[PDB]
RNA sequence: CGCGGGGUGGAGCAGCCUGGUAGCUCGUCGGGCUCAUAACCCGAAGGUCGUCGGUUCAAAUCCGGCCCCCGCAACCA
RNA sequence: CCACCAGCCUACCAAACCCUGUCAAACUCCGAAGGGUCCCAGGUGGAGCCUGGGAGUGAGGGCGCGAGCGAUAACGUCCGCGU
RNA sequence: AGAGCGCAAGGGUAGAAGGGGGCCUGACUGCGAGGCCUGCAAGCCGAGCAGGGGCGAAAGCCGGGCCUAGUGAACCGGUGGU
RNA sequence: UCCCCCGUGCCCAUAGCGGCGUGGAACCACCCGUUCCCAUUCCGAACACGGAAGUGAAACGCGCCAGCGCCGAUGGUACUGGGCGGGCGACCGCCUGGGAGAGUAGGUCGGUGCGGGGG
């Protein structure tokens, strides 16, 4: 990675572009409430994903931390967080698409995206390839 | 001094030849030669202008024309580069010049190049443009041997009117150009 | 100025160029 | 490389436009802020000589009679592409005549 | 923490907007660079600063690949 | 280094600033009086 | 965590501040004297300059983050 | 597979480039709402402007909104527009 | 135009502010309409007038440097001059 | 009033890149030459002078083509002066006025002003 420093909070708005339609696989996997997904997340749910279908097809990650996120180390208020403890985050508006399957049986994608999401804090949704494309 | 060997060779054989193989509509569209340069890559003597007031008379007698240095662009601590102190020779010959200066190359000075074979085909960058390197410059005529302090080889670029190099080709061959081929 | 060229084997060419002397040993010709 | 034009454009007034060919040479007095011309000496045009030094000089005079004509005299000089000197160089220096 | 720092505030941009009333001399727009160009009875110091030429009004042009411009039309 | 002008046939001053060690030994650059008119300054 | 110092041939230290070429002692290796070893004599080899970036024509050298070692400090109720 | 250096394979890592899909306070091909100002007009109001006499205040607090800090903690903290 | 513009960053910029050359010293004196900015004091921009000048054929340009940092009231004392 | 060309402006890519074609009477360019003015950190490449011959190849001029570039709606949406309403909040919903960017349909190889030469 590269970027800068450490990153202002800023603030999850409306879900304005926190929407967005499948574009790989056959499943996903859609936000519905905005928050920071952290690193540790992400791959908890990727990991348990793949652990739960053994050589299985192909998930695809849309969402990625570029967010360095702080933490004052059990004290007081000088300075800027040394930070990071949680490292870094992705934001994620309720609407946007985070995880791909691809190459399994309905039942076999119905579990495994049903599985990242107990992994996620937020609440999620799943979906078909309904028919809306570009 | 408008007027020698090889300056009649191009008009009264070389170029109708050129019509045969390609028939231009115009009399234009004929390629020219119009430019030789020539560079010595000094890079070596750099350090003191001593050894370079010679390697500059020497390539004046040979091309009649009175050199121009060429300093350095950028810096190059990697082999003592900086500024423009450093240093090369540069000289545009075009005109008479051209001719008399290429009657000698193709008539004198490549033939006693040590152990040539020819010149390579595949110097023709896309356009109709020809480079070669020579590593001594003794090759040349007014060059005696006890005046070489040191051989310090050089390499020439011509320029013609071409837009490809097949044509290219082939003006050089006709005017005296022994291509290896 | 006018110079002779006495190739090493005939063909006293004839240029233009300093020193109108010229002991070229061999040449196009040969 | 018009920059010439640019400065000179930034004085006064009353441009001096000296466009120069093979064997012409023309000449307008041209108040801009409206881009248009007041008066035209043209050479191959009117109808003079073949000198071109020479015949630049007579053509230089062909504007001072129809300026002063006119009432006109900022002598913003639009040395255009061409260096100071030759042909330009005498149109201008005749047309300082008057 | 290395980083408590900034420099004054320089409070530059337009001085005078299209249609306002100037007298010769007065400043019209300081900048960082030729973020304005001068054009007609408008002149241009060491800092790039617009000052008008005659009293008259100010008007903008823009010129697309050439920049915008201040203009003082005269009147008196 | 600094520095100050002196006007020639006088003792004028003025405003300056040389550069001592770098290509400058001497400095005798022209500047207005405001007796008499145009004339030599030394470094000094 | 805070402030200060350090990391360079196998060991221990120079070089850095003031950028251009890495030096000292020991050990190692080859060859000598000895019956033989050591001592001693004659040669030779050996260094990513902790690490990741930045400045520069150029970084052991200057700038910044990180890991490691050293010393100091961690007080008032 | 070999050495003279050459050739092919490459469900390894990967510069440039392209397609699909995206992120950015210190990135912007774009770009609102709004705000600023000048001109003209409505606006006679415990409006406004010029010169003077007298002051107090210079610890604010909560709430809404917009950001930083903090932990998208605090009857937390620091600014901005309101109240 | 992603380069360069001495040096941090930004804005600006080849229709030059960038590279090279000739002559050159306006890194002038005496002023200064009108402004920017501003609690004070400071800081900033500046057309033009006079003197005597530099480059240009001229229109003109020059009161240092592409610009924004490179700095210090008053007091006390030093040197030069009227 | 009409047509071609030369010079010079105005807007500032719908004016551009590129591919095909056409123009030398006129104008323009290349073009012949380097004695003179002038010029090259070398060279008549450039700048310059004196100019016939040849040419329209190059450059430019005009005209076609939509591959690149550029322009680009309508419709809807995000956002949002102002006014409200729901929940622990990270948030969300309505009324009123304003209203993008992206993208779709399409558009473009220009429009014009003054002087001059020429049918
Ligand atoms: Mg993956
Ligand atoms: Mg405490
Ligand atoms: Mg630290
Ligand atoms: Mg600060
Ligand atoms: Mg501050
Ligand atoms: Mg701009
Ligand atoms: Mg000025
Ligand atoms: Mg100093
Ligand atoms: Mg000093
Ligand atoms: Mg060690
Ligand atoms: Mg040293
Ligand atoms: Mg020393
Ligand atoms: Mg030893
Ligand atoms: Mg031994
Ligand atoms: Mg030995
Ligand atoms: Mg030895
Ligand atoms: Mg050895
Ligand atoms: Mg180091
Ligand atoms: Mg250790
Ligand atoms: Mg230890
Ligand atoms: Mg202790
Ligand atoms: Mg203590
Ligand atoms: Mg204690
Ligand atoms: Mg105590
Ligand atoms: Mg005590
Ligand atoms: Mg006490
Ligand atoms: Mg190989
Ligand atoms: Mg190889
Ligand atoms: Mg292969
Ligand atoms: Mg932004
Ligand atoms: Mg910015
Ligand atoms: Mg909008
Ligand atoms: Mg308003
Ligand atoms: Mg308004
Ligand atoms: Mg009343
Ligand atoms: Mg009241
Ligand atoms: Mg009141
Ligand atoms: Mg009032
Ligand atoms: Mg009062
Ligand atoms: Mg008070
Ligand atoms: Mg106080
Ligand atoms: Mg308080
Ligand atoms: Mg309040
Ligand atoms: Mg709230
Ligand atoms: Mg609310
Ligand atoms: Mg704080
Ligand atoms: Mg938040
Ligand atoms: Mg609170
Ligand atoms: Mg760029
Ligand atoms: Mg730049
Ligand atoms: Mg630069
Ligand atoms: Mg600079
Ligand atoms: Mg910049
Ligand atoms: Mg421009
Ligand atoms: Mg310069
Ligand atoms: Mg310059
Ligand atoms: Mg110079
Ligand atoms: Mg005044
Ligand atoms: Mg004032
Ligand atoms: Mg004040
Ligand atoms: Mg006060
Ligand atoms: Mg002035
Ligand atoms: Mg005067
Ligand atoms: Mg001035
Ligand atoms: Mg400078
Ligand atoms: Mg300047
Ligand atoms: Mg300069
Ligand atoms: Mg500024
Ligand atoms: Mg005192
Ligand atoms: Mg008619
Ligand atoms: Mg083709
Ligand atoms: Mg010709
Ligand atoms: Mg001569
Ligand atoms: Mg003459
Ligand atoms: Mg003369
Ligand atoms: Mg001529
Ligand atoms: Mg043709
Ligand atoms: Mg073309
Ligand atoms: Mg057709
Ligand atoms: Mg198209
Ligand atoms: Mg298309
Ligand atoms: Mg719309
Ligand atoms: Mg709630
Ligand atoms: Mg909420
Ligand atoms: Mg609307
Ligand atoms: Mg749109
Ligand atoms: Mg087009
Ligand atoms: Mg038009």
């Amino acid at each position: 990675r590269m970027k800068y420093r450490k990153q202002q909070r800023g603030r999850l708005k409306g879900a304005t572009k926190g929407g967005d339609y499948v574009a790989f696989g056959d499943f996903g996997l859609v936000a519905l409430e905005p928050a920071w997904i952290t690193a540790q997340q992400i791959e908890a749910a990727r990991v348990a994903m793949v652990r739960h279908f053994r050589r299985g097809g192909k998930i695809f990650i849309r969402i990625f931390p570029d967010k360095p996120y702080t933490k004052k180390p059990l004290e007081v208020r000088m300075g800027k967080g040394k930070g990071n403890v949680e490292g870094y985050v992705a934001v994620v508006k309720p609407g946007r698409v985070m995880f791909e399957v691809a190459g399994v049986t309905e039942e076999q994608a119905m579990e495994a995206l049903r599985i990242a999401g107990h992994k996620l804090p937020i609440k999620t949704k799943i979906v078909r390839r309904d028919a809306y494309d570009e | 001094p408008l007027d020698l060997a090889l300056k009649r060779k191009y008009y009264e054989e070389v170029r109708p030849e050129l019509i045969r193989r390609f028939g231009y509509q115009n009399v234009w569209e004929v390629p020219r030669l119009e430019k030789v340069v020539i560079n010595q890559g000094l890079g070596e003597a750099k350090e003191d202008a001593r050894i370079l007031e010679k390697a500059a008379q020497e390539l004046a007698l040979i091309t009649g024309q009175k050199p121009a240095v060429t300093r350095a662009k950028k810096s190059i601590s990697n082999f003592k580069l900086r500024k423009g102190m450093p240093i090369g020779l540069r000289v545009t010959l075009r005109r008479d010049r051209m001719w008399i200066f290429l009657e000698k190359l193709l008539n004198v000075a490549l033939p006693r190049i040590r152990d040539f074979r020819g010149l390579n085909p595949n110097s023709f960058d896309g356009r109709g443009n020809y480079n070669l390197g020579l590593r001594e410059q003794l090759i040349f005529p007014e060059i005696t041997y006890d005046m070489v302090d040191a051989l310090r080889g050089m390499d020439i670029a011509v320029v013609t009117t071409a837009e490809t190099d097949e044509e290219a080709r082939a003006l050089l061959e006709l005017l005296g150009f022994p291509f290896r081929k | 100025v006018p110079a002779r060229i006495i190739c090493g084997c005939g063909n006293v060419i004839e240029t233009y160029s300093t020193k109108p002397e010229i002991y070229v040993e061999v040449c196009s010709k040969c | 490389k018009f920059r010439v034009r640019n400065r000179i454009k930034r004085t006064g007034r009353l441009r001096l436009s000296v466009f120069r060919s093979l064997k012409h040479i023309y000449a307008q007095i041209i108040d801009d802020e409206k881009g248009v011309t007041l008066v035209s000496a043209s050479s191959l045009a009117l109808k003079l000589k073949g000198n071109k030094t020479e015949v630049a000089r007579q053509v230089g005079r062909a504007l001072a009679e129809k300026a002063l004509a006119l009432g006109i005299k900022q002598v913003a000089f639009d040395r255009g592409p061409y260096k100071y000197h030759g042909r330009v160089k005498a149109l201008a220096e005749g047309a300082r005549e008057g | 923490t290395k980083n408590g720092r900034d420099s004054q505030a320089k409070r530059l941009g337009v001085k005078r907007y299209e249609g306002q009333v100037v007298r010769a001399g007065n400043i019209l727009v300081r900048q960082r660079g030729t973020r304005f160009k001068p054009g007609k009875n408008v002149g241009m110091g060491r800092d790039f600063t617009l000052f008008a030429l005659v009293d008259g009004v100010v008007e903008f042009q823009d010129r697309g690949r050439l920049g915008r411009y201040v203009h003082v039309r005269p009147l008196a | 280094l600094l520095l100050e002008c002196t006007e020639c046939k006088r003792r004028n001053y003025a405003t300056e600033k040389n550069k001592r060690n770098t290509p400058n030994k001497l400095e005798l650059r022209k500047y207005c009086p405001w007796c008499r008119k145009h004339t030599v300054h030394r470094e000094v």
